[PDB]
């Protein structure tokens, strides 16, 4: 039976059921890429695309937080709109405020303070009723520089060099553990994150079934047009 | 006043088997007049009509929420309603209303839907029901209309010596009230026709 | 079957089994004492450390729920705190109101009413926690009350609560406690602490003194640690 | 004695029409092992009920079954102890809202028809349980006299001229209506008399002052009253010398 | 209005007017200003008579359910308290000044003052409403220590009288109560009765 | 408005004028100021026609279902209990002064009610514009334990001196004795005041008003 | 089972298994340190995160200039809680312009604790807690469990394989109060590093520590900051 | 409490809550009704287990208007429930329309209040049915209202243990030109057919409903029209 157990309901390993089942949806998703350096933040996702009458522009799976945060998105894409909604309206806040920029971490912190707010009783009507199935990637550029945040629907957010979620995350993460290193240009990122997605990818790695984004100091958030992704296809 | 912003008389009078009720016809702001054909008197029934005065806003406010009750009575007993069971449903729609007033006072006239004997009855702002086996009126000419029906009206009446006794008394009371006239209609409410009569009056 | 999951379910003889369970709980915790003499009120804890690690004062069984009324715990520590937090509000309540010191009695029924509100339905869990209550005024002497997680409450010349609670009455009913004194009966109380205890199974614990009375005009404390450490010399030499 | 779904386990019927949470709770009042006996007289009313204080610990002042709703009515009750106290503290804010609010004193059967009015929602609601207790309350009524009434957990109501609760509720009410049949109109001794000995023969038991509790009320002293020791030994001595 | 309570050894004595008026027209010539809130306590009201009686009638509803759990004779300082909690917690809204007197076995007669505002105060002697401006250099300079109940009745009819002789809004019978152990004894003074003092003639 | 009410040896007599005015015009000639409540219990009401309306008809259903939930006869410091706090509760706004009299299983009650909720049980009691000038009677003329023709008449002259004496009382007076065996209804029970004859014939005839249009519409029986 | 799936249900042992379950998830997180001085009071906490990249997880939380934390569990209902703690101490100083005392912080948190556990549909806080504070009584180690209960420690180790580190501190807690603080903080590394498999070693990136003093606010020394006092210990046996 | 329904439909299409309520209803003890051409009588049996119990304290036969009376069959404090009900709708009905409420409105009213019990969340249906006699417009009703919340109007009807035998008897000695006499010795006939023992006047109850309003027969009156009977 399904409703045998409640949904704020631990294992007899200490668990909360619910969200190991969010994190196993986590697993049936895209691949997103994620790279840290000293220049900036490369964020790079895969577009799965079933039909040749789908248009493929209409996938958005990296989004702008604001003109110095993006993000990027697996698993269950319509889940993760609320949360977006929420990262946006806080840094517009924060700078309603305080007429400055918010930090990744803090636009981090504020969405997963969201993640185990699920309930079904002792909760006000228009709460949730289960977690979220979405796999959250932040990159920005603050005062500390370019920063990388990873968030899980446990509400855990950490803070990640290199970083892959999705279906292929665990041969893209050893692929990462092999390129990465301090000192790496955005140029060699964003080279190294695409060999690793045309490595892990079931379709041929093309310019319309990929996103690409950075975030630099002084530039802003930035989405690659199709000729500048043809620009680094060319390469691979 | 509130009351008089608007202007209007409204009577009714009893007869012999018989009923009468009268309303003037002007709608104006204060002095100015707007039209000369406003509906003050409001079927409730084929043998009951009930009649407003006051604030036409409320006017007509009263008429379309008593309608809405009226009707809802009307398909949940399957039956015609009573002239004083009308009494006591507006009378309980205006008492609702206590600390925020709607200002009107209804006249109602009608016959008995059964044994066919006639009904008059006056309510002030908040619902203090009058019956009356003579004659009710209310508006801004009331000791006017209270003078002309204490001198004219004779108990036992038929209908022709009632319309002209109402006819009468409504015609001279608005002639001396300067908010109230631009005509006057009447409906004589039998057992077997209703007779309604515009009369010629003065539009000055 | 499942007629023991809710406290809103009645089994076919007429036993509510949660409230039973509940009481299964109460049974498992480490021995309090409660002795009343015509002039005072006289608490014992026996507290086992799980630990060296453990400070002294850690885990306190014994609270003050008005400046003359004092409370004795056993079972879930937990809930035994949230229960001294309505005992408190209840006391502090009944002074803003009606503008003097709560009586034992009206304090323990108010209490009790509170703590069977959670035997009724099935969006709650019963107490797991069983008190005693105590105090000390000029007009209505010294009272000692018990009231366990149904809500039955009873007044008692002496009581034990916890694992030992039949050895511990056994030792009390030899004690002719209305014509004793209070400095009589905290020895009397460390004695029969002493005795209960099973080194074996259970490896360390504390000695936890309180009293109310007019020695102490009607305030309930901590017994001074020259009078406790007399007590367990005296306890301790008992045991041979 | 058929069932479909959870009829056992909240109050919802059963195929035959039947309550059998209503049922549990009743016999949760023989749980407890005590009998109460209440009698109407010419003038008075006198409920008896069995003291037990298995403890030498217990303080036997606080351990008691009878208690007063208002001045002139009074109530023992039988069965879970806790249910009991809740029940009398209801009925006690029932009787002073009557009188703030009507201006006299509640009568006896106003009283336990609103107790048991109170119980009804109990078994038309699922999410709380029955209360496993039996309310006997006598009063003084003045247009009717003595008042002797009943209410049980089903919500059920009802006026005695003698009546009995507890786990020996048949044998006692055997006893009485014998009694009963043949007519006496009782005096304040035969009515006290008679409750005693119903006691004692169903419980095959010799009282002695401290084992049972007894509470009366009269026209003359129209309050609520407990008997004190001595006046229970007094009439013991008395029912001996028969 | 003019109400007043004196304390002896062993109770308290209680006296009221009996006047009601709405302007300068007696409505009520009889009224009872003195109310039993309970069995050995009793109220004098003064301001409001709505207001008073709704309090009164509050209070007594609460100190008879707070009795029957106690199962004890209430205490005159509690029936103040609640009077007070009342008073203070409406007192934009009341206009109720009010003297509780009575005797309990704890502490003996006792008599409380509840001013308009809702404090709380113990007195020996207490003197309330309209009237009691006139006789406060009376009470003061015949207020002895130990008197006896006759002394403190014959003390109070007297200051009543004063009072009614003065005041517009006070007048018609006395009213006194004597409250103690034994239990409350009550007495109108009328006519002849009330003590008479002579007019200055020329 | 005068109204009135005296204890007799046997019961209650409650006295009341039937004038109704909007301002100093007269609307109603025979209105009926006592008002049922229960079969032992009668209220005369003054001050805001509406309020005392709509207060006794609440009150006369909760003791009408107090009374069937009870099974016995309604007692009249239940209904002052009821009206009072209702009165307390609206802070006066509710503008009803009545006088309330009943006969219960502890005899003849009446009770004078306030519009801001005070309440005064007396021997004799009366409300309204008139108050004064009936009172003037009843301090001059009222006898403890009087027989039933007594009180009727001594209650008819103070509802006589409110009506002579007031202008906003006038016409007739209404009477309700009541007892423990029975109830008597008086209206109207004297008439001071009758309407002088006619003395001229206002032409009434046909044909003398002038119509512009006319509309006829049969009913179907 | 029908006992273990509720909060609500009492076992027929007298046990409530959800309240155990939640235990479970602190005793399956990393493993923390707290031990006091006379003077001083210091938290080490080991750090650790899924992969080399992954930055290792915040185990020290800074609660007021008196009061810090660290987590064991569930990072969200320790940041729940961390909340809660600064908003009671915020007040406490809008209030009374006085610093809140660390044992009635420890007792209010355990009354928020203690309510999800008797009510149905809600669940434990999966978390536990050490907390280092400094007042007028002196510096304070408390230990705070799923269940509501708090202890009031002389040094206590709380996570995965944390009995070793607890065996330590036992041997060797009568030295703790005479203790300057870089010996205090080097017998609570001792600990920490107890609970290591036997290859791991204690690193500048791995270890986290927060001290409170008299005359020191709360402090979290991570990194570079950590490397005076990594200095001069002893290689394991 | 609880927010969802403990009535459900089940693959057949019953809502089986309801007939488990009306098999409730027929344990119950019988009740009669007769519809005469001057008045209604209901009629009820009593019949208490022993002599101690005080015949005057409750009874089956309700008031609920001076014209308007009710009895029951199945679960009698459902019946107080409903009772209440019934008469703070019927004062309800009076307050706004200053008339003595009809028949059919109080019976339509109170089974929208039954109807409300089998679809509410956490509540079972009554236990009871219920018969409503009336007098209004120089007319006699009555009406039956059943568990589920529907009303049929009757000529005569029973209700209760052994209510199929008391249908054929009420067909078989029914008449349009019954008064109200004949009516009244018809119900305890019909009473008689399921009886266990003596009838006596204070194991069964009466109430009638003519001109003059409704009202509960005295004992003095029914041990008259026993007499006859036998
Ligand atoms: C007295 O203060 C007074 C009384 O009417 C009133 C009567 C009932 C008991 C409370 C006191 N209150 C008043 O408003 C008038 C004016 C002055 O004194 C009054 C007579
Ligand atoms: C009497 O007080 C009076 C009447 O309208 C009276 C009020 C209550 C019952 C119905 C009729 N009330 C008034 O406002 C006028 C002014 C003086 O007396 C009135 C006629």
């Amino acid at each position: 039976s399904e409703y045998d157990r409640g949904v704020n309901t631990f294992s007899p390993e200490g668990r909360l059921f619910q969200v190991e089942y969010a994190i196993e949806a986590i697993k049936l998703g895209s691949t997103a890429i994620g790279i840290q350096t000293s220049e900036g933040v490369c964020l790079a996702v895969e577009k799965r695309i079933t039909s040749p009458l789908m248009e493929p522009s209409s996938i958005e799976k990296i989004v702008e937080i604001d003109a110095h945060i993006g993000c990027a998105m697996s698993g269950l894409i319509a889940d993760a709109k609320t949360l977006i909604d929420k990262a946006r309206v806080e840094t517009q806040n924060h700078w309603f405020t305080y007429n400055e920029t918010m930090t990744v971490e803090s636009v981090t912190q504020a969405v997963s303070n969201l993640a185990l707010q699920f309930g079904e009783e002792d909760a006000d009507p228009g709460a949730m009723s289960r977690p979220f199935g979405v796999a959250l990637l932040f990159g920005g550029v603050d005062e500390k520089g370019p920063q990388l945040f990873h968030m899980d629907p446990s509400g855990t957010f950490v803070q990640c060099d290199a970083r892959a979620i999705g279906s292929a995350s665990e041969g893209a993460q050893s692929s990462l553990q092999e390129v990465y290193h301090k000192s790496m240009t955005l140029k060699e990122a964003i080279k190294s994150s695409l060999i690793i997605l045309k490595q892990v990818m079931e379709e041929k790695l093309n310019a319309t079934n990929i996103e690409l984004a950075t975030v630099q100091p002084g530039q802003n958030f930035h989405m690659f047009t199709k000729e500048e992704l043809e620009e680094v296809i060319k390469d691979i | 006043s509130i009351m008089s912003y608007n202007g209007g008389a409204v009577m009714a009078m009893k007869g012999k088997n018989c009923v009468a009720i009268a309303a003037d016809r002007r709608f104006g702001i204060q002095a100015q007049m707007v039209t000369t054909d406003f509906q003050k008197i409001f079927p409730m029934g084929d043998r009951l009509y009930i009649g407003l005065a006051g604030l036409a806003t409320d006017v007509q406010t009263v008429a379309q929420r008593l309608k809405f009750r009226l009707n809802l009575y009307e398909l949940k007993e399957g039956r015609q309603i009573k002239p004083y069971t009308l009494m006591s449903m507006v009378a309980n729609l205006l008492y609702e209303k206590r600390f925020g007033p709607y200002y009107t006072e209804p006249v109602i006239a009608g016959l008995d839907p059964k044994t066919f004997k006639p009904f008059i009855c006056s309510l002030d702002l908040i619902g203090c029901p009058m019956v009356t086996d003579d004659f009710v009126v209310s508006g801004t000419c009331a000791e006017q209309m209270y003078g002309m029906c204490e001198s004219l009206w004779e108990p036992n009446m038929d209908p022709d010596h009632l319309f002209e006794t109402i006819s009468q008394a409504m015609l001279n009371a608005v002639d001396r009230d300067a908010v109230s006239g631009m005509g006057v209609i009447v409906h004589i409410i039998e057992k077997d026709k209703i007779t309604t009569r515009t009369l010629k009056a003065r539009m000055d | 079957t499942g007629y023991d999951l809710s406290a809103s379910t009645f089994s076919p003889d007429g036993r509510v089994f949660q409230v039973e369970y509940a009481m299964k709980a109460v049974e498992n915790s480490s021995t309090a004492i409660g002795i009343r003499c015509k002039d005072g009120v006289v608490f014992g804890v026996e507290k086992l450390v799980l630990s060296k690690l453990y400070e002294e004062g850690s885990n306190k069984r014994l609270f003050n729920v008005d400046r003359h009324v004092g409370m004795a715990v056993a079972g879930l520590l937990a809930d035994a705190r949230s229960l001294a937090d309505i005992a408190r509000e209840e006391a502090s309540n009944f002074r803003s109101n009606f503008g003097y010191n709560i009586p034992l009695k009206h304090l323990a029924d108010r209490v009790a009413m509170y703590v069977h509100a959670y035997t009724l339905y099935s969006a709650v869990r019963p107490f797991g926690c069983s008190f005693m209550l105590g105090s000390y005024s000029v007009n209505d002497g010294a009272q000692l009350y018990m009231i366990d997680p149904s809500g039955v409450s009873y007044g008692y010349w002496g009581c034990a609560i916890g694992k030992a609670r039949q050895a511990a009455k056994t030792e009390i009913e030899k004690l002719q406690m209305k014509e004793m004194t209070c400095r009589d009966i905290v020895k009397e109380v460390a004695k029969i602490i002493y005795i209960v205890h099973d080194e074996v199974k259970d490896k360390a614990f504390e000695l936890e003194l309180s009293w109310v009375g007019e020695l102490t005009n009607g305030r309930h404390e901590i017994v001074p640690k020259d009078i406790r450490e007399e007590a367990e010399k005296y306890a301790k030499e008992s045991l041979k | 004695g058929s069932s479909a779904g959870f009829d056992r386990h909240i109050t919802i019927f059963s195929p035959e029409g039947r309550l059998y949470q209503v049922e549990y709770a009743f016999k949760a009042i023989n749980q407890g092992g005590l009998t109460s006996v209440a009698v109407r007289g010419k003038d008075c009313a006198v409920i008896v009920t069995q003291k037990k204080v298995p403890d030498k610990l217990l303080d036997s002042s606080t351990v008691t079954h009878l208690f007063k709703i208002t001045e002139n009515i009074g109530c023992v009750m039988t069965g879970m102890t806790a249910d009991s106290r809740s029940q009398v503290q209801r009925a006690r804010y029932e009787a002073a809202n009557w009188k703030y609010k009507y201006g006299y004193e509640i009568p006896v059967d106003m009283l336990c028809k609103r107790i048991a009015d109170i119980s009804q929602v109990y078994t038309q609601n699922a999410e709380m349980r029955p209360l496993g207790c039996c309310m006997i309350l006598i009063g003084i009524d003045e247009e009717q006299g003595p008042q002797v009434y009943k209410c049980d957990p089903a919500g059920y109501y009802c006026g005695f001229k003698a009546t009995a609760a507890g786990v020996k509720q048949t044998e006692s009410t055997s006893f009485l209506e014998k009694k009963v049949k043949k007519k006496f109109d009782w005096t304040f001794e035969q009515t006290v008399e008679t409750a005693i000995t119903c006691l004692s023969t169903v419980l095959s038991i010799d009282f002695k002052p401290s084992e049972i509790e007894v509470g009366v009320v009269t026209v003359e002293n129209p309050k609520f009253r407990i008997l004190t020791e001595a006046e229970i030994d007094a009439h013991l001595v008395a029912l001996a010398e028969r | 209005t003019t109400i007043m309570a004196v304390q002896f050894d062993g109770g308290v004595v209680l006296g009221a007017d009996s006047r009601t008026t709405t302007g300068s027209y007696i409505a009520n010539r009889v009224t009872d200003k003195l109310t039993p809130i309970h069995d050995r306590i009793f109220c004098c009201r003064s301001g409001s008579a709505a207001d008073t009686q709704a309090v009164a009638d509050a209070v007594t509803y609460q100190l008879g359910f707070h009795s029957i759990e106690l199962n004890e004779p209430p205490l005159v300082h509690t029936a103040a308290s609640l009077f007070k909690e009342m008073c203070y917690r409406y007192r934009e809204d009341l206009m109720a000044g009010i003297i509780i007197a009575g005797w309990d076995p704890q502490e003996g007669g006792q008599v409380y003052s509840v001013p308009m505002g809702g404090m709380m105060v113990r007195q020996s002697f207490a003197i309330g409403g309209s009237g009691s401006s006139y006789i406060y250099g009376y009470v003061d300079a015949t207020y002895r220590e130990g008197m006896t109940k006759e002394e403190c009745l014959q003390f109070t009819a007297n200051a009543l009288a004063l009072a009614m002789e003065r005041d517009g809004s006070s007048g018609g019978v006395i009213r006194l109560a004597a409250i103690a152990e034994s239990g409350v004894e009550r007495q109108v003074l009328l006519g002849d009765q009330i003590p008479k003092f002579a007019v200055a003639t020329l | 408005t005068t109204i009135a009410g005296v204890v007799y040896k046997d019961g209650i007599v409650l006295g009341a004028d039937t004038r109704a005015t909007e301002g100093m015009v007269v609307a109603d000639k025979n209105c009926s100021k006592i008002h049922f409540i229960s079969p032992n219990i009668y209220c005369c009401g003054a001050g805001t026609a509406a309020d005392t309306d709509m207060t006794t008809q609440l009150i006369s259903s909760n003791l009408e279902l107090h009374s069937l939930s009870t099974g016995r006869l309604p007692r009249v410091v239940t209904a002052n209990r009821m009206l009072k706090q209702m009165l307390f509760r609206y802070q006066g706004y509710i503008g009803a002064a009545l006088v309330l009299g009943g006969v219960d299983v502890t005899g003849p009650h009446l009770y004078s009610i306030y519009p801001h909720g005070s309440t005064d049980k007396l021997p004799y009691v009366t409300m309204g514009s008139g108050s004064l000038a009936a009172m003037a009677v009843f301090e001059d003329k009222f006898r403890p334990d009087m027989e039933e023709e007594e009180a009727k008449n001594l209650v008819s002259e103070a509802i006589a001196a409110g009506i002579f004496n007031d202008l906003g009382s006038g016409s007739n007076i209404d009477l309700c004795v009541i007892s423990k065996n029975k109830l008597d209804f008086l209206r109207p029970y004297t008439v001071p005041n009758k309407k002088g004859t006619r003395l001229g014939r206002y032409r009434c005839e046909k044909g003398t008003t002038a119509v512009l249009t006319e509309k006829i519409t049969p009913l179907e029986i | 089972n029908q006992y273990d799936n509720d909060v609500t249900v009492w076992s027929p042992q007298g046990r409530i298994h959800q309240i155990e379950y939640a235990m479970e998830a602190v005793k399956q997180g990393s493993a923390t340190v707290g031990l006091k001085s006379k003077t001083h009071a210091v938290l080490v906490a080991l750090k650790r995160a899924q992969s080399e990249l992954a930055a290792h997880q915040k185990k020290i939380l800074h609660v007021d200039n008196h009061i810090g934390i660290s987590i064991a569990g569930l990072t969200a209902d320790a940041r729940l809680l961390c909340n809660f703690m600064r908003q009671e101490c915020l007040d406490s100083r809008f209030v009374f312009d006085r610093p809140l005392p660390v044992s009635r912080l420890v007792s209010l948190i355990g009354s928020k604790t203690q309510i999800p556990t008797q009510r149905y549909g809600r669940r434990p806080y999966g978390v536990g807690l050490l907390i280092a504070g400094y007042d007028d009584m002196g510096p304070h180690i408390f230990q705070t469990c799923p269940s509501a209960n708090y202890f009031d420690c002389r040094a206590m180790s709380i996570g995965a394989r944390s009995q070793s580190a607890r065996t330590y501190l036992e041997r060797h807690m009568s030295e703790f109060m005479e203790c300057n603080l870089n010996e205090l903080v080097k017998h609570g590394l001792r600990a920490l590093r107890e609970t290591l498999p036997a290859e791991q070693d204690l690193t500048t990136k791995n270890v986290s520590i927060g001290i409170v003093g008299k005359d020191l606010e709360f402090t979290i020394y991570d990194d570079d900051d950590v490397s005076p006092f990594l200095e001069g210990l002893e290689e394991r046996p | 409490g609880y927010s969802f329904s403990l009535t459900t439909f089940s693959p057949s299409g019953k809502l089986v809550q309801i007939e488990y309520a009306l098999a409730a209803v027929a344990g119950g003890a019988p009740s009669v009704g007769i519809k005469a051409a001057n008045g209604v009588v209901l009629a009820t049996e009593k019949k208490q287990k022993s002599i101690l119990y005080d015949e005057r304290s409750v009874h089956k036969v309700e008031p609920i208007t001076k014209h308007i009376g009710l009895v029951y069959s199945g679960m009698g404090p459902d019946y107080r429930v409903l009772v209440h009900r019934a008469r703070k709708l019927a004062q309800q009905y009076y307050l706004v329309y200053q008339e003595p409420i009809p028949t059919a409105q109080l019976v339509q009213r109170v089974a929208s209040v039954m109807q409300e019990y089998t679809q509410s969340g956490g509540v079972r249906p009554f236990g009871v049915s219920l018969l409503i006699c009336g007098w209004n417009e120089g007319r006699p009703y009555l009406f039956q209202s059943d568990p589920s919340g529907a009303y049929f109007a009757w000529k005569a009807t029973a209700m209760g243990k052994n209510y199929v035998n008391g249908k054929t008897f009420l067909e078989k000695r029914y008449n349009e030109d019954l008064e109200l006499e004949d009516a009244i010795h018809t119900a305890i006939l019909t009473l008689k057919e399921s009886f266990e023992g003596q009838m006596t006047e204070d194991n069964i109850e009466v109430g009638i409903c003519n001109e003059a309003g409704f009202r509960r027969l005295t004992p003095t009156e029914v041990k008259d029209y026993l007499a006859a009977i036998a």
